[PDB]
C-alpha cells in the first residue's frame, strides 16, 4: 500500500509534467516529440502493468491493487487526452485542407453535361478533391505509424478520423452558406445541390479516406470505420441530397415530430374536430376535418377583417390529390365560427404517421393579397390512436423546425421544377404575413 | 418389446415418458403431448374400475412409478410452467402463433396438473390453475410494465412515429418520466394500449381455458392501468409542484388519460 502510493505519485507526476508541456510540443516543427511523449506515457502504462504483476498482480493487496488499477485507468485517460491534444493541433490544417477539398469539389458539378476535367472520372475527381488532405495524411500517418507505438497510433488515428469526418461533414456536405443560398431568402439561385457526380467523388473520396485510415490494417479497423457514427452521419446527409421528393417529404413528417406539441407565441387558435377514417368503404385513409371555429385571432386589422381557414394535408404521394380546402370567409370576426367539414384523401400506402394537417387562417383580401393570419400543425400519428379528435389548435406565425426539416427543405427548394416540391416548399415556407398582430413566433 | 417381455405396465411407461417430456417441456408442441399424456395418466388412476373400494389417491399410491416421485415431478413442472408463464409475452411472443399454441398448451398442461392434483391426489385445495396463471400474467405484466416503462421512447419511436428521425434512443429519463414534458406519458399510454391490445387480441383468445375467470385483456388493462395510475398519480403530483409543462398540455394529457380510462378501464 505504502509503495503503490509512491508509484502512483511518481508516475502521475511524470504524466502531469509531460501533459503540461505537451501542447507546447504539438507545433509543426516537433511532431515527433508529442509522439514520443505519448509513447512515454504508454510506456509508463506498459511498465506499470509489468510492475503491477511484479507486485504479485492478482495476489497484490486490495488497496495497493485498487491504487494501481486507478493509476492505470488515469494514465490511459492521459494518453487519450494527449492523443486528442495532438490530433487537435492538426485541426486547422484539416479544416484548411477540407476547405480546399471543397474549393476543388465546387468545380465538379453534375458532370455528364460538363467538360472532361470535371467529367474527369469519378476516381480522378476524388483524387483531385482529396489531394490537399492526402498530402497531409500520407506523410503524417506514415510518420506516426513508424514513431507511435500501436496503442498511441490507434488513439491518434481515431481522433484524426473523427476530426476529418466531422470537418468534411461540416465544411463540404452541410456548408453553413447553403442555409443562405436556398434554405434562406438571400439569393434566387438554384444553389446547385450535391449533384450525382459530386455525391459520387465524395462517396469515393470517403472510401479512400477510410482505406487511408485503415492503412491495410495498420490503422483503424474497417469495422470501426464502417460503424463510425461520424461516417454514418456524413453518409446520411449525403443520402438526403439525392432522395426523391416524396421520400424527402415523408422524412420531413417522420422527423419533424415536434411540429405537434404546442405552438409558442400563438396568434389565435382553431377548433377542429377531425375523424380519421381508415375508410370503412376501402381501407384507404380519408381524413374528415370539421373546421368548427377560430378564436383569439391576433389580427385587429387596418380594414375589414374577413378571416377564412385554409386546411392543407401534408405527407407523401399527394400529387394526384386535393391538398387544400378553405372555409368560407366571415366578416369582421376575430372568433369566426365555420362548422365546415372537409375530406382529404391520404395515400393508401403511407400510414397516417406519414401525414400531418397544416391549418392556416387567412384574411380574405380582393385587390390586395389574402394575408396569412397564422398556421397550426396536427400530426396524424396522434389520430392513428385517437380515431377522432376534438382539438383547439393554437396558431403560430411560422412552423418550427429542426436541422433535418431545414436540410430537407433546402434540398426540396433545389427541386425548383417539381410541382409537389414547389407546393411543399411554398407550403412550409408560408408564414403569417406579420401585420395586424405580429411577425416572429417561438418554437 | 422390452416392456411386454419384462412386465412393465403401460402406465409406468407413460409416467416415465412424461418424466422425460417434463425436462423438454419448453420444446414446441410438448405441452400439448404432456397435457394429453397427463389427462390419460389422470384418467387411468381417477376413473378405472369403480368396483374398487379405494380412493384415487390410494390407487395412485399403488403406482409402481412411485406416487411421491410423480407428485414431486408434477410440482417441479408446475413451478417451471409458473416461471415461464410469468414471462409469457417474452417466452411466447405473439409474432409466433406456434409459441402462442405452446403457451396455450402450457396452460392446458398446468390445468391437467391441477386437475390431476384435484382428481388423482384428491387434494382439497390445489393452487387453482386459473389463479396460478392469473398471477403469472400479473408477474409478466409487471415485468412488461417495467420494460415498456424503461424503453418507452425506443418502442414508441419504432411503432408509431411518422418521422424516422424520431424512432431512436431518446434518453432513459424520457424512455421513462420527465418533469419538463408529458411526452413520455403520452407515449407510454400508446404502448400500454399496444400491450393491452396485444393481450386482448393475441393472448386472450390464446388463454380462453377459464373464460369466466381469466380474461388476459381485462387483467392487462387492470394491471397496466393500475401501475400506470400509481405512477401517473405520483407524476401529476410532481408536475403539480413544478408546473413546467403548460396548462394545455395537462389538458391534452387529461383527454388522453380520460380516453384511455374510458376505453379500457371504465
Amino acid at each position: 500500500r505504502r509503495f503503490a502510493k509512491t508509484i502512483s505519485n511518481v508516475l502521475l507526476q511524470y504524466a502531469d509534467i509531460v501533459s503540461k508541456d505537451f501542447a507546447s510540443y504539438c507545433s509543426k516543427e516537433k511532431e515527433k516529440v508529442p509522439c514520443i511523449l505519448m509513447n512515454n506515457t504508454q510506456q509508463l502504462r506498459v511498465q506499470l502493468e509489468k510492475m503491477f504483476e511484479a507486485m504479485g498482480g492478482k495476489e497484490l493487496d486490495a488497496e495497493a491493487s485498487g491504487t494501481l488499477k486507478e493509476l492505470q485507468v488515469k494514465l490511459n485517460n492521459v494518453l487519450d487526452e494527449l492523443s486528442h491534444v495532438f490530433a487537435t493541433s492538426f485541426q486547422p490544417h484539416i479544416e484548411e485542407c477540407v476547405r480546399q477539398m471543397g474549393d476543388i469539389l465546387s468545380q465538379v458539378k453534375g458532370t455528364g453535361n460538363v467538360p472532361a476535367s470535371a467529367c474527369s472520372s469519378v476516381a480522378q475527381d476524388a483524387d483531385n478533391v482529396l489531394q490537399p488532405i492526402m498530402d497531409l495524411l500520407d506523410s503524417n500517418l506514415t510518420l506516426f505509424a513508424k514513431i507511435c507505438e500501436k496503442t498511441v497510433l490507434k488513439r491518434v488515428l481515431k481522433e484524426l478520423w473523427k476530426l476529418v469526418m466531422n470537418t468534411m461533414e461540416r465544411t463540404i456536405v452541410l456548408p453553413p452558406e447553403f442555409l443562405s443560398k436556398l434554405k434562406d431568402h438571400m439569393v434566387r439561385e438554384e444553389a446547385k445541390s450535391l449533384t450525382p457526380k459530386q455525391c459520387a467523388v465524395v462517396e469515393l473520396a470517403l472510401d479512400t479516406i477510410k482505406q487511408y485510415f485503415h492503412a491495410g490494417g495498420v490503422g483503424l479497423k474497417k469495422t470501426f470505420l464502417e460503424k463510425s457514427p461520424d461516417l454514418q452521419s456524413l453518409r446520411y446527409a449525403l443520402s438526403l441530397y439525392t432522395q426523391a421528393t416524396d421520400l424527402l417529404i415523408k422524412t420531413f413528417v417522420q422527423t419533424q415530430s415536434a411540429q405537434g406539441s404546442g405552438v409558442e407565441d400563438p396568434v389565435g387558435e382553431v377548433s377542429v374536430h377531425v375523424e380519421l377514417f381508415t375508410h370503412p368503404g376501402t381501407g384507404e385513409q380519408k381524413v374528415t376535418v370539421k373546421v368548427v371555429a377560430a378564436n383569439d385571432l391576433k389580427w385587429q386589422t387596418s380594414g375589414i377583417f374577413r378571416p377564412f381557414i385554409e386546411v392543407n394535408i401534408v405527407g407523401p404521394q399527394l400529387s394526384d390529390k386535393k391538398r387544400k380546402f378553405a372555409t368560407k370567409s366571415k366578416n369582421n370576426s376575430w372568433a369566426p365560427k365555420y362548422n365546415e367539414s372537409f375530406q382529404f384523401s391520404l395515400s393508401a400506402d403511407a400510414g397516417p404517421e406519414c401525414y400531418e394537417l397544416q391549418v392556416c387562417v387567412k384574411d380574405y383580401c380582393f385587390a390586395r393579397e389574402d394575408r396569412t393570419v397564422g398556421l397550426a400543425v396536427l400530426q396524424l400519428r396522434e389520430l392513428a390512436q385517437r380515431g377522432s379528435a376534438a382539438c383547439w389548435l393554437p396558431l403560430g406565425r411560422r412552423i418550427h423546425m429542426d436541422d433535418t426539416g431545414l436540410t430537407v427543405l433546402r434540398i426540396l427548394s433545389q427541386r425548383s421544377n417539381d410541382e409537389v416540391a414547389k407546393e411543399f416548399v411554398k407550403l412550409k415556407s408560408d408564414t403569417r404575413s406579420a401585420e395586424e398582430g405580429g411577425a416572429a413566433p417561438a418554437p | 418389446e422390452f416392456a411386454m417381455r419384462y412386465g412393465v405396465e403401460s402406465i409406468y411407461q407413460a409416467m416415465t415418458h412424461f418424466a422425460c417430456l417434463s425436462s423438454k417441456y419448453m420444446c414446441p408442441g410438448v405441452p400439448a403431448v404432456m397435457s394429453t399424456l397427463l389427462a390419460n395418466i389422470n384418467a387411468y388412476y381417477a376413473h378405472t374400475t369403480a368396483s374398487t373400494n379405494v380412493s384415487a389417491s390410494d390407487r395412485f399410491a399403488a403406482s409402481n412409478f412411485g406416487k411421491e416421485r410423480f407428485v414431486k415431478l408434477l410440482d417441479q413442472l408446475h413451478n417451471s410452467l409458473r416461471i415461464d408463464l410469468s414471462m409469457y409475452r417474452n417466452n411466447f411472443p405473439a409474432s409466433s402463433p406456434e409459441r402462442l399454441q405452446d403457451l396455450k398448451s402450457t396452460v392446458d398442461l398446468l390445468t391437467s396438473i391441477t386437475f390431476f392434483r384435484m382428481k388423482v391426489q384428491e387434494l382439497q385445495s390445489p393452487p387453482r390453475a386459473s389463479q396460478v396463471v392469473k398471477d403469472c400474467v400479473k408477474a409478466c405484466l409487471n415485468s412488461t410494465y417495467e420494460y415498456i416503462f424503461n424503453n418507452c421512447h425506443e418502442l414508441y419511436g419504432r411503432e408509431y412515429q411518422t418521422d424516422p428521425a424520431k424512432k431512436g434512443e431518446v434518453p432513459p429519463e424520457e424512455q421513462g418520466p420527465s418533469i419538463k414534458n408529458l411526452d413520455f406519458w403520452s407515449k407510454l399510454i400508446t404502448l400500454i394500449v399496444s400491450i393491452i391490445e396485444e393481450d386482448k387480441n393475441s393472448y386472450t383468445p390464446c388463454l380462453n381455458q377459464f373464460p369466466q375467470e381469466l380474461n388476459v385483456g381485462k387483467i392487462s388493462a387492470e394491471v397496466m392501468w393500475s401501475l400506470f395510475a400509481q405512477d401517473m398519480k405520483y407524476a401529476m403530483e410532481e408536475h403539480d409542484k413544478h408546473r413546467l409543462c403548460k396548462s394545455a398540455d395537462y389538458m391534452n394529457l387529461h383527454f388522453k388519460v380520460k380516453w384511455l380510462y374510458n376505453e379500457y378501464v371504465a
